[PDB]
């Protein structure tokens, strides 16, 4: 197994649109995500709230759909619930909460898309490792 | 319990001064080569 | 006689789908537009006589009353166990990832 | 119902004759509660004993 | 002046067994312990070990046999909290929550330490070299790992050691869940201490035999050609020497008996220390090596390897332990 | 509780035939000369 | 009847302690 | 129900046997409460005492 | 108005706040004003457990215990509504609060019996005509006690009820009609009545004190053996604010 | 056949230690000359 551009191709947005991730981007996106995400979401699992995690049916599941790039850098940029009724970026990492949590204020447009990259295609590398738990360790 | 407690401190004072007078009571001194 | 109330409770509709009555909250992620709010709203207003009564719930909006009435067919009303609802296990059972 | 010479005790009843009557576990062959023993419950006379 | 007699009879090297000062502290604190430790295994009512109204039975008049009894470490409602018998409203309740534990474990660690001391002592009074206390030191730190430092690290006395054999072994094996002990490199060093120590101790003790000196006939045993108090060697030393150099090469082998004896004294007294300190190390959380999902391959799949599997082990161990003392997703201490 | 009944005896049986055994040859020992 | 036999067991073992510590053969320097 | 139950021969002492080892209790069980006294009666209705 | 650091470790957080010994008024009650219980506490003193006598018909009183999990057991920060019937008599339903504690105490021989001294969803009512609350006023009310270990409590041999094994692992091919009443664990439900007295009152600030005694079943290790009926007596505190 | 359990230990114990006890004599005495 390698990794080719197949896995590498992710949604883009909510219509269907798809975009091919090169091999640095998903590093990049790993490194990233390792540097400002890892510490409360390895694994895919939330250790802050475990019965929501980066899995993409529960992201697909959320209001709006997390399932794909654009979805994923806007919640980057501005997360929400579950059901996006409420804006959590007081506790939660953000872009326009970059000043109460300082590992997001250097992060560039191609920081996030890298990030929303590793965080889709880990499920389709790890299988049920991705958001498991440590049942699939 | 407030007697076993004085009990225990009187006790636990005793032993240790004991050791500590003991041990300025001139010990270098009791060894069987030099003084 | 003495039966675990937990596996009957698995023989009924609350091992297929979510008792309004007796799941704990968590259940109400794996559909759309349920959790945390409408769930929150949900558990703190049972017990329901029945499934529809949860479009009775104080304070509900247009929108989340179309939200509970396209999940009406994935909801089942029982009986209240006491110990699936005691210990306030409803918002935290003690299962985590 | 069940009182010591019901249950074989030998050595229970001459302490018990002297004036040992309670435990440190806090029960009386009298059969009454409340009662401190102190030293002296038969505990205590059994490790006197031994020691 | 009774001082001074006091003090000629405390230091007096014709008692039967030697007290000095450090025994006179030593005594009385592992009379204590042991006599507690005595009435407690045998008699004491089960302690709610992990402060959750769970109480464990460790005595033998409670269920237990030798192997299953123990004195059952201090609740985790008092953690590093001081307990003496006085701080409790009755014995009942001192027993309840595992204060018999906390005496023993304070008078044992002071009066080991004072054995050390009381080896140094003697030593002293007997012109001999001092050293002994310094190899004694090693099982020292491991018991003041096992039942002081690591329960400091960790916040409760509960997390000591338990008092018997199977509350040993649990002891270990929720330690390798938590810790990877065996992954650690000071327990690698310990058994490579302990290891070797039975091997150097079988190895000397064989050599030394087998170059013992004919100064018996066959029907009496070796041992008789040895006296207490003679000036000769009773083996040679060369014939031994050349044995275990041609068993090896030259080189390999010690024709010093005093290098071999410290080599003898060295490398398992090091070892020890190493373990002990692996121990305390570990009570500051600073666990062995995690290697889980180290190698990958080159799409991204984790490909096991024996620590992947070690792994398993270690998360069966981590998730029934302790099985209803957890609210929380993490076990942070 | 419900333990195995010759435990006991041989537990006893355990200790009291190899000790007697040394006690024999230690006082046959001790009464030569 | 068990804890009876371990008691037992334990309690020789420290009388044997106390024998081989004051009753020992004296180790007569030749 | 105390001084009913010294009147029942199981309590006397010489009605064991030399061989026969424990407790009373080892015997005829645990005593847990009084029946009551039990008065026999014929058809007719006189009151009848067993030997 | 005591800090943290001058409570910590002497036991005064376990105890109930008094009122003075000059203060024995009446607190006005409005039959349209709405109140509230800010604060009620419940600090036990003497825990009773009832005996079990062998025969069928004896006695049966109860007899005082030791308690072994030290001040753990007072119960504190009960909120409730306090509303006036049409009868006039006064009805507490509490809301929320640290409205239970486990308590083990050890009676006379070494047993020991857990209990969840506990107000759990209380409703106890006055008698009538209570214009002022007095030194006479009594509630009077029933509370549910819950079983002591909740549904994902597991036994020594891994056994419970919402988790665990369902059956004796460690004997195989034992019969399972003999361990039906371990193997299936019950969780019960049970009811308890308790008796508020009020004793001082405080018609300023809207406080009373007074006693308390309540009786509730003990823990019946999930339907294993049978419960011990536990009799609590200590005092009470409660706010009383107009809402 | 339900018989008292003790009894084993209690004839073992009934024929051992007291025939060792004379074993010991016998063999002490053997050895004396
Ligand atoms: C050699 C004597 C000795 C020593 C050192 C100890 C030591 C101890 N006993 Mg103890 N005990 C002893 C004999 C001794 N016991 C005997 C003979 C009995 C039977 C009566 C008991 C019965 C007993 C009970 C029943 C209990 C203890 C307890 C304790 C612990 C705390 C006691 C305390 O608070 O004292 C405080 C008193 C002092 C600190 C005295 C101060 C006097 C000097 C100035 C010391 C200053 C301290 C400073 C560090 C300097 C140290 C000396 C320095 C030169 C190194 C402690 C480990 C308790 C325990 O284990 O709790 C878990 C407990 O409950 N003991
Ligand atoms: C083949 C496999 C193997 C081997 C060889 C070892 C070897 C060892 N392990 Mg280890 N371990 C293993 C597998 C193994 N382990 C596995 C599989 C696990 C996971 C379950 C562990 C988990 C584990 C833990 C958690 C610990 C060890 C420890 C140790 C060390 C114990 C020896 C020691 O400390 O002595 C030193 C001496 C003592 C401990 C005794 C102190 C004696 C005091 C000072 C005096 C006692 C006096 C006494 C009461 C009275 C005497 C009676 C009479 C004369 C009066 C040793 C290096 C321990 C360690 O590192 O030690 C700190 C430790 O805590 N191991
Ligand atoms: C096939 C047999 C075998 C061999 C070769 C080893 C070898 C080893 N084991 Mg191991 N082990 C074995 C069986 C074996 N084990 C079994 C059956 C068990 C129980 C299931 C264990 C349990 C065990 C544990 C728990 C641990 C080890 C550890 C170790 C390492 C250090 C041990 C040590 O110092 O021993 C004492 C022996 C000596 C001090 C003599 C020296 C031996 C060295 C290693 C050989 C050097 C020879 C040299 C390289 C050859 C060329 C020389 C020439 C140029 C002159 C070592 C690699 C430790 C470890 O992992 O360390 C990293 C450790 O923690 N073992
Ligand atoms: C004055 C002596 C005396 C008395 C009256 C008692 C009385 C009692 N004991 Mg007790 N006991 C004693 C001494 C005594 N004990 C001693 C010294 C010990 C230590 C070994 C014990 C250990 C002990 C235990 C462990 C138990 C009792 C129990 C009992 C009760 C039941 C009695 C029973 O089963 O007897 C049975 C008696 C016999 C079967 C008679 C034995 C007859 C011998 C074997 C005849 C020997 C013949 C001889 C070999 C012939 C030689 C001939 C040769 C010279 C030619 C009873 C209250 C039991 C109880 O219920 O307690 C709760 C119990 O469990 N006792
Ligand atoms: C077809 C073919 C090739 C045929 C074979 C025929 C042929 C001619 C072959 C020969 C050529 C040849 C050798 C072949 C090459 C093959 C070869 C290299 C084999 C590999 C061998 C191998 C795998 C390993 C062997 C090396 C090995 C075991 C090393 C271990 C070294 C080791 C740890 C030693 C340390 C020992 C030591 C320092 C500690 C001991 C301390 C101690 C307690 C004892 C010492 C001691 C104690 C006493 O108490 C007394 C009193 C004395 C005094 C004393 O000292
Ligand atoms: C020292 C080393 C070892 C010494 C040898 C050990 C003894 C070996 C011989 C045993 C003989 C006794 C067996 C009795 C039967 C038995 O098992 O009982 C067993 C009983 C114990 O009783 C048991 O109790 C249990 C719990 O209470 C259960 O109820 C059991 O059913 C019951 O058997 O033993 C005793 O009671 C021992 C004490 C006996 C004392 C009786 C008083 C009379 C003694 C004086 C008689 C003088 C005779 C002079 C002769 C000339
Ligand atoms: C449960 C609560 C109750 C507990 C009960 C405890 C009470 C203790 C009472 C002690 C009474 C005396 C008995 C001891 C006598 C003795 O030992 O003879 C040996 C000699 C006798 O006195 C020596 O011998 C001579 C005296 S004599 O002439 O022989 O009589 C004398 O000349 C010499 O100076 C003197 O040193 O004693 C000595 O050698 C010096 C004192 C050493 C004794 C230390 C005790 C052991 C402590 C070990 C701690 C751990 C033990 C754990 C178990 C494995
Ligand atoms: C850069 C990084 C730093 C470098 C690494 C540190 C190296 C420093 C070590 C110094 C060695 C000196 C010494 O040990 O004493 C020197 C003595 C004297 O040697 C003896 O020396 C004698 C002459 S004299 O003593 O030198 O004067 C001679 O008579 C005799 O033949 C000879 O054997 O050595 C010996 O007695 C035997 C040599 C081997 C014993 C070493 C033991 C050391 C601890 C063991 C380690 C175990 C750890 C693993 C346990 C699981
Ligand atoms: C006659 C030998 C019997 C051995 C049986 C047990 C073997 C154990 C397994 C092998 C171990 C190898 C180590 C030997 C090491 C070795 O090399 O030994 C050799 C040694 C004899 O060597 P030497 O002639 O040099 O004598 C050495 C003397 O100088 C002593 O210093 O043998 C013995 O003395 C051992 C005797 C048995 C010791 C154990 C006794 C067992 C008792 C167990 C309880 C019995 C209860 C019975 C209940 C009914
Ligand atoms: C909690 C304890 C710590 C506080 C107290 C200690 C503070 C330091 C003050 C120093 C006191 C030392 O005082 C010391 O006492 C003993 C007892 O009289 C003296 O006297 C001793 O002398 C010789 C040894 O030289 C002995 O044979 C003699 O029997 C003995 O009396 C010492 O010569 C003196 O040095
Ligand atoms: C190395 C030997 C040292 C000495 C050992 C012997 C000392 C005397 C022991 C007396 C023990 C009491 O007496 C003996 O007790 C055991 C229980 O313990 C009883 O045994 C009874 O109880 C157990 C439960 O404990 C039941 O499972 C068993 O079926 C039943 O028989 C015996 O019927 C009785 O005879
Ligand atoms: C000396 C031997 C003592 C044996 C234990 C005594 C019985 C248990 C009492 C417990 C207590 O209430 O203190
Ligand atoms: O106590 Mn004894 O072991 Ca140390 O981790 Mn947390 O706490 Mn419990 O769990 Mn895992
Ligand atoms: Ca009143
Ligand atoms: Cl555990
Ligand atoms: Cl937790």
């Amino acid at each position: 197994a390698e990794l080719t551009p197949e896995v590498l191709t992710v949604p883009l947005n909510s219509e269907g649109k798809t975009i091919t991730l090169t091999e640095k981007q998903y590093l990049e996106g790993k490194r990233l995500f390792q540097y400002a995400c890892a510490s409360c979401h390895v694994g895919g699992i939330t250790k802050t709230n475990p019965s929501l995690d980066l899995r993409t049916e529960t992201l697909a599941l959320a209001t709006p759909p997390r399932d794909n790039i654009e979805g994923l850098v806007d919640y980057m940029k501005n997360p929400t619930t579950y059901d996006g009724e409420q804006e959590i970026a007081e506790v939660h990492p953000s872009l326009r909460s970059a000043d109460i949590f300082p590992k997001m204020r250097n992060l560039t447009e191609k920081d996030l898309v890298a990030i929303a990259g590793h965080i889709l295609v880990e499920p389709k590398i790890l299988g049920d490792k991705w958001g498991g738990g440590k049942v699939y360790y | 319990m407030e007697t076993l407690k004085i009990t225990v401190y009187i006790v636990v004072t005793f032993f240790v001064l004991l050791f500590v007078f003991g041990f300025l009571s001139g010990d270098p001194a009791r060894n069987p080569k030099r003084k | 006689e003495l039966v675990n109330v937990v596996d009957e409770k698995l023989g009924t509709a609350y091992g297929e789908k979510i008792d309004l009555n007796n799941t704990n909250i968590a259940a109400f992620i794996q559909y759309r537009g349920l959790y945390p709010t409408l769930a929150k709203l949900i558990v703190k207003n049972a017990p329901y006589e029945s499934v529809e009564d949860v479009l009775n719930i104080p304070g509900l909006t247009e929108r989340q009353k179309q939200i509970l009435r396209e999940n009406l067919e994935h909801f089942t009303v029982t009986e209240v166990e006491t110990a699936l609802v005691e210990g306030g296990d409803r918002y935290n059972n003690g299962l985590y990832k | 119902l069940n009182p010591m010479w019901r249950q074989g005790m030998f050595v229970l009843p001459f302490m018990a004759r002297l004036g040992v009557t309670g435990s440190w576990s806090g029960w009386s062959i009298t059969g009454e509660t409340g009662i401190d023993p102190g030293f002296w419950s038969f505990e205590g006379v059994a490790l006197a004993h031994i020691v | 002046n009774l001082w001074e007699r006091f003090c000629n009879w405390v230091t007096s090297t014709d008692n039967r067994l030697y007290v000095g000062w450090f025994g006179v502290i030593m005594i009385p604190t592992l009379l204590a312990a042991t006599i507690c430790f005595v009435i407690a295994f045998i008699a004491a009512p089960p302690v709610d070990i992990d402060g959750i109204r769970e109480p464990v039975s460790g005595s033998l008049l409670y269920g237990n046999n030798i192997i299953t009894g123990a004195v059952v470490p201090s609740s985790n409602a008092i953690g590093l909290h001081f307990y003496p018998i006085w701080e409790a409203a009755s014995l009942d309740e001192w027993l309840y929550n595992g204060g018999p534990y906390q005496l023993i474990i304070f008078h044992f660690l002071l009066g080991a330490s004072c054995y050390m001391g009381r080896q140094w002592e003697l030593s002293y009074r007997l012109g001999m070299r001092p050293w002994i206390c310094v190899a004694y030191s090693a099982p020292l730190a491991s018991a003041f790992a096992v039942f002081l430092i690591y329960p400091i690290g960790q916040g409760s006395f509960s997390d000591g050691m338990p008092l018997g054999i199977s509350g040993t072994f649990n002891f270990m094996i929720v330690f390798q869940a938590e810790h990877n002990i065996l992954m650690h490199p000071f327990h690698q060093l310990g058994v490579a201490g302990v290891f070797g120590g039975a091997l150097f101790c079988a190895m000397h003790g064989s050599l030394v035999t087998s170059s013992l000196i004919r100064e018996t006939t066959e029907t009496e045993s070796a041992n008789y050609g040895y006296k207490f108090g003679q000036e000769e060697e009773t083996y040679n030393i060369v014939a031994a020497h050349g044995y275990f150099g041609r068993l090896i090469f030259q080189y390999a082998s010690f024709n010093n008996s005093r290098s071999l004896h410290f080599f003898l004294a060295a490398w398992p007294v090091v070892g020890v220390w190493f373990t002990a300190l692996g121990i305390s190390t570990m009570a500051f959380n600073l666990n062995g090596f995690n290697f889980n999902h180290s190698v990958i391959d080159a799409k991204g799949n984790v490909i096991n390897t024996w620590a992947d599997i070690i792994n398993r082990a270690n998360l069966g161990m981590e998730v029934m332990h302790e099985r209803n003392a957890h609210n929380f997703p993490l076990d942070l201490a | 509780m419900e333990v195995n009944q010759l435990g006991l005896i041989a537990t006893a049986l355990f200790v009291l035939v190899p000790s007697v055994f040394l006690i024999i040859l230690y006082v046959q020992t001790e009464s030569q000369q | 009847m068990e804890t009876i036999t371990y008691v037992f067991i334990f309690a020789c073992i420290i009388a044997l302690f106390f024998f081989a510590i004051f009753f020992r053969e004296p180790p007569r320097i030749t | 129900e105390k001084l009913a139950f010294y009147d029942y021969i199981g309590n006397n002492p010489a009605k064991g046997g030399l061989f026969r080892t424990g407790p009373m209790n080892k015997g005829d069980g645990i005593a847990q409460a009084w029946k009551g006294h039990a008065v026999f009666r014929n058809k007719e209705g006189e009151e009848l005492f067993v030997r | 108005t005591l800090t943290y650091d001058d409570i910590v470790g002497t036991g005064l957080a376990n105890k109930c706040p008094t009122l003075d010994d000059t203060a024995r008024g009446a607190y006005p009650i409005d039959s349209s004003q709405t109140y509230r219980i800010a604060r009620l506490c419940l600090q036990p003193t003497t825990f009773l457990v009832k005996e079990e006598p062998k025969n069928k018909r004896q006695e049966a009183e109860f007899v005082p215990t030791k308690l072994v999990t030290r001040e753990t057991t007072s119960l504190d920060q009960i909120q409730g509504e306090l509303k006036v019937n049409s009868d006039g008599s006064l009805t507490f339903v509490e809301e929320d609060g640290i409205d239970f504690q486990p308590v083990t105490v050890q009676m006379a021989g070494g047993e020991r019996i857990p209990l969840l001294f506990t107000v759990k969803n209380l409703v106890a009512s006055t008698q009538p005509n209570v214009t002022s609350i007095t030194t006479s006023t009594d509630f009077k009310g029933e509370f549910n006690v819950p079983s002591y270990r909740t549904a994902n409590f597991l036994d020594p041999k891994g056994r419970g009820l919402a988790s665990g094994y369902d059956s004796a692992i460690a004997l195989p091919q034992a019969k399972e009609e003999e361990l039906a009443r371990a193997n299936v664990k019950r969780f019960s439900l049970t009811k308890g009545q308790i008796s508020l007295n009020v004793a001082k009152v405080d018609g300023r600030t809207g406080e009373i004190a007074g006693t308390f005694e309540s009786e509730q079943l003990s823990d019946d290790d999930m339907g294993a053996h049978e419960p011990h009926e536990v009799k609590i007596q200590g005092v009470f505190y409660a706010s009383i604010e107009p809402a």
